[PDB]
């Protein structure tokens, strides 16, 4: 019985899949192998209902990458998994002198080697991120959307001045850590439309939870 | 379950039908154990 | 505290308000039942509407005493007595009044 | 809101509202001396001190009122129903509490009260030649209760105008729902049958009936829970 | 502004209509300053 | 009876019912850092303190519920209204009343609270496919608010049946009208914009409907009375 | 429940509800110093010092609302009635009770005040040209009352809009019932008339009209009971 699994922390613990990059060896999606992913926690689909139970968060996560083929299988292919700080620009070609920049942190590991892990600090220059903002940051519609709760960038790509000689899958797991959470809110009870705002289906509203027949009849 | 214990009782002038409310909340001595991501509103890609 | 939808019966669009409250009138004689639900926090039902209900659902076993409320929003010269009764598990909802 | 957890259940009740506590005494077990003196009456602190939820009854513009008869209400279903049936003599306090589920929009009264030794009489024919004691249906309704025919006596020519002289608490919707009351065990006995002999029984009648402009659910749901306090067996079989 | 936050709930035998009286009065900090006989109702001769 | 007066203002409310303060923390300025160091920001003590009385909002039986946006609401009318709008920065805490002037032969029952960062969601369209993010009409309603559209989901998908869980007050017709909130500032920033951003928003919406018999004055009117709170300003333009 | 007996009469009101004791003083008798220096007026303490319970009047749908004139409303039905008619000097407090006996499914509000020197006038002929002083019905209209004509203005050309600026005390039905006044001996005379001088008046008036769905008894019953405190009377006839 012991409260503690009710804690913040024990209920936005645990690794979970957020990201899945794909460098196919020939094919349409990422023709370059490489290819960039923003830091984006609602890659996992349970967490956006989640953490909008609150209005303000706090918190670090530890991403964690597991790259293998789409078979799942083991190859001598070294990586490079550089990460872009909010504000540094991100890379655009195989060799765009991005990946050169120190001030963007790459981490090198074959996919003989164990998935490879590393922590990325409470970002946001505010006092925390925050999953509403009424308002406009001081054409085109800008509402709802809050500038400053960028996590940063993670470019995948296999080391080398040539393509890779295997089809690749990283996937991208990130367990957040030290949570802080503030003003709870109503739990979302309708589907979600975009990523972006909290917008819903203007006609197709349905009740919280599922209905009965007459309400003296149990 | 809810019973009318006595007839509803309005003099002339007043709504001959009312609504009550519920409001639920667990006490102090609530409990949960094991975590469980059952959600079925879940993110879509716009 | 949040409201708990006992009248989870309206299932159209344009009615889901009402499945915050229920009713009580002067057709209702003594004894009648007006309404009905079971202590079940976690599973569907009427608690789904309520916070504690939703978070329930993000848990798998849980235990604790609960605490119902109940708020006239009739006249204030309406008057009269509702029996409301708690039947442990197993008795079966009460035969009558 | 706050919810009791007494057992592996957990009604979800008002936090402390009033509680009529009967005849001004604790049900507690017993000082040292009974229907058995070198027989020391196990006392089921296990499972058979639980809360139970009776089956919800519906609460009409015409409901008359209800009557669940103690113990026999339980021995039906419950491991407090596997005691009773089990067991021989017995000797139980109590602990009722009846909730309603309205709206602001609904309104009546019901008077819930303890009644020691609920003796029914129907009818006695139709018009009053047949010395037929009431069915065993109405002696022993098990856990889903009885419906009163003639709410003004009571089901045996006593006036329903003054049950209140008994353990009674109101539920007024307009003013609240949830109702307890604490039943000691009341005997000439200090160990009974629990099968046979009914110690006492529950009523809960409209009073003022309900009633509720038209559109609102018109039924509106009585919950009875009850908890035994200090149960009390000897001798099974 | 008087609103209705929820509709008007009664149950059969009451009334679905009732009134709501208003008393105001001003608290123990209210001030008064310079007078003015202004008043309609005067004193007539028979 | 007895009326508060804190500027040129004199409102004759209640002597002193139940008034939430919000999160628990009283309004204040500022202990000694923020979003400036070297920028003492002036704490308009002057006329920024005094009562706002917006106009008053008629209940049908039918209103859906009505909401507003703060700080938006004042940096229209007001000299309040003066330094949100001649000034960068700025951080205030507030004290919203709302009262409820109707018989005794009414009834109904309205939810009062206060929920930071309301960001509104139109109905996307029609069915469910356009990324059209609500007007500027619906992000910043001025001091007239704006009326729910779809007040089960509070015009953003979140099911009302729990918005309690913010600072609220209920406001039972047969059992009060004037109810009280007191909101800190709530941001994630010292010092925000009070023109762009909006703090949060003062949502009232009728969960019993409102009702009268035939012939009563079928509009009750809601009157919102407001009081900044330890206003704090940086920087005039 | 709590019935208090002080004389050879057993009212069972409510065990100690709200009384308003009027203008903040008990009636009380005299210090050494009246209309009479050399004769010590003898202060009934005998059957002039019970209660009295005046011809129940039956509130409907329609009552304009009642008065009754004191002292006169007793000198009538009484052994104080004995008094204050062989009596030439008079003073007494008092202290008035009025009971409403009504159903939780009726609804109502009275206004019960006392009003010193209440002077009636009544239409002044029909549109105002009469200088026709109200009959002898309306000046003291026994232990039975009189109906306003015209509420709004008292019968006298006063607001009752302004009525609680006197002793008062109101009756919601939904809230309560009996509602009390003790009044004290007011007048610019120590020892006054008890024939002709009616040191005050009675008035309660249905400011929330009587209502019940269809179907109760459309008549709620108003019993006003009251003792009169202190009596004083001088030289007999």
């Amino acid at each position: 019985h012991s409260t503690a699994e009710t804690t913040l922390d024990s209920f936005f613990s645990r690794a979970g899949l957020v990201g899945e990059i794909d460098l196919p060896l020939e094919g349409t999606t990422n023709p370059n192998g490489y290819a960039n992913w923003d830091i984006d926690i609602t890659g996992y689909a349970q967490m956006r209902r989640k953490v909008e139970l609150f209005t303000y968060m706090r918190f670090d996560a530890e991403f964690t990458f597991v790259a293998c083929t789409p078979t799942g299988g083991v190859v001598p292919q070294l990586l490079q998994y550089m990460f872009v700080p909010p504000g540094a620009p991100k890379p655009d070609s195989r060799e765009s002198l991005a990946w050169q920049t120190a001030t963007n942190p790459s981490v090198f590991v074959k996919l003989s080697d164990p998935p490879a892990q590393v922590s990325v600090p409470f970002m946001s220059p505010a006092s925390a991120y925050q999953w509403f903002y009424d308002g406009y940051p001081t054409k085109d519609l800008e509402y709802g959307a809050c500038p400053n709760n960028m996590m940063g960038t993670f470019s995948v790509r296999t080391v080398g001045t040539s393509k890779s000689k295997y089809p690749l899958v990283v996937r991208i797991y990130m367990r957040m850590k030290h949570v802080r959470a503030w003003i709870p809110r109503p739990m979302r009870n309708q589907n979600y439309l975009f990523k972006a705002n909290p917008n819903y289906a203007g006609n197709s509203i349905k009740p919280t939870g599922a209905s009965r027949t007459a309400i003296t009849t149990l | 379950s809810i019973w009318y214990q006595t007839n509803y009782v309005v003099p002339i002038g007043a709504p001959n039908t009312a609504y009550i409310i519920a409001l639920a909340a667990a006490q102090k001595n609530f409990t949960m154990k094991l975590c469980k991501d059952a959600s079925d509103i879940l993110q879509t890609g716009t | 505290e949040t409201i708990l939808e006992v009248n989870n019966v309206p299932t159209n669009a344009t009615s889901l308000m009402e499945r915050l409250r229920f009713p009580v009138s002067a057709q209702a004689g003594k004894g009648e039942l007006c309404a009905v639900f079971r202590a079940d926090p976690g599973r569907s039902g009427p608690w789904q509407s309520t916070l504690l209900g939703q978070l329930c659902g993000y848990y798998t076993q849980w235990s604790g005493s609960l605490e119902v409320t109940f708020m006239f929003t009739g006249s204030f010269m309406a008057t009269g007595k509702m029996l409301i009764a708690y039947t442990p598990p197993g008795g079966p909802l009460p035969k009558d009044r | 809101v706050a919810q009791l957890t007494i057992g592996n259940s957990t009604i979800t009740t008002q936090e402390a509202a009033n509680i009529i506590v009967g005849y001004g005494e604790w049900p507690s077990y017993c000082s040292d001396s009974d229907a058995t003196a070198v027989d020391k009456p196990t006392r089921p602190d296990v499972s058979v001190n639980r809360f139970y939820t009776l089956d919800t009854k519906l609460w009409e513009k015409s409901s008359k009122g209800w009557y669940w008869k103690f113990p026999d209400v339980l021995t039906e279903t419950g491991v407090f129903g596997q005691n009773a049936q089990f067991h021989y003599l017995y000797r139980s306090g109590f602990c009722i509490h009846v909730q309603c589920n309205a709206s602001k929009f609904h309104q009546g009264a019901l008077l819930v009260a303890i009644l020691p030794e609920y003796v029914i009489g129907t009818v006695a024919g139709g018009t009053g030649t047949e010395d037929s004691h009431p069915p065993y249906k109405q002696t022993q309704p098990g856990a889903d209760g009885f419906e009163l025919q003639h709410p003004y006596v009571l089901d045996a020519g006593i006036p329903i105008s003054q049950l209140t002289v008994c353990p009674h608490q109101w539920i007024n919707l307009r003013t609240n729902n949830c109702a307890t009351i604490i039943v000691p065990y009341i005997n000439a006995l200090p160990f009974d049958s629990a099968l046979n002999h009914c110690n006492f029984g529950l009523l809960v009648v409209p009073i003022s009936p309900l009633d509720y402009d038209q559109g609102a659910t018109p039924v509106i749901p009585i919950t009875i829970t009850l908890a035994p306090m200090c149960s009390e067996f000897a001798g099974l079989r």
